């Protein structure tokens, strides 16, 4: 239940497979929906069971509501922290563009990882986490941009 | 049946390497939470 980013695994294919990551913070667990599709979680011996979620935002919370309220301030680069399936934890700095839509802009990184790595934190300068890596688009080039995805406090 | 796994603190790292451009992009978010570009 320590605070820190946490792999998703399932074991359900061949060996063990990494379908995502995500956050514990003030013990509650934050992911993509599309990574557990609202499933229970195993941490452990102990069960974290789904209290909030919203496929439209992609988001889900376990053990409690979402506790992530920070924003992406629109001026100063932040820091990707993937979670690659098999590879260690590594920090990427990027300056943020913008998803511009009919409800408002959205901050957005233009870093492509596996799938695997959805719900791996963008971070501000404070270590703060600004939303989540891994509901996005590809752009004209082919390339992938993945929305800064924050839920509600 | 997933389980979950520590991986590490969230952290900023002060030396971490830069990179990505800064799209400006036209997008639509439909009701089944996917992004498409407008
Ligand atoms: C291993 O697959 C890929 C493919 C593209 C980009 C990245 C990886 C892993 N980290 C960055
Ligand atoms: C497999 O489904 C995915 C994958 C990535 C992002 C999203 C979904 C569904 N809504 C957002």
């Amino acid at each position: 239940t320590t605070d820190g980013v946490y792999r998703v695994m399932t074991r359900r294919l061949l060996g063990s497979t990494q379908v995502g990551v995500g956050v514990m913070q003030e013990g509650v667990f934050h992911t993509m929906w599309h990574v557990t599709k609202g499933a229970a979680l195993r941490s452990g011996e102990g069960r974290l069971d789904p209290y909030w979620g919203d496929v439209k935002q992609d988001l889900v919370s376990y053990c409690g509501p979402w506790k992530l309220d920070a924003a992406w301030d629109g001026l100063s680069e932040v820091q990707l922290l993937a979670v690659p399936p098999g590879e260690r934890a590594k920090n990427i700095q990027t300056l943020p563009g913008i998803f511009k839509t009919k409800d408002g802009d959205i901050g957005a990184v233009a870093l492509d990882y596996p799938a695997g790595t959805s719900g791996s934190p963008i971070l501000d300068k404070s270590g703060r986490v600004i939303g989540l890596y891994g509901n996005g688009v590809v752009i004209k080039n082919g390339s992938y941009v993945s929305a800064i995805t924050q839920g509600k406090r | 049946d997933m389980y979950i796994e520590r991986a590490g603190d969230i952290t900023w790292e002060k030396d971490a390497e830069v990179t990505g451009n800064s799209p400006r992009l036209d997008v639509a978010l439909d009701e089944s939470g996917d992004f498409s570009l407008v």
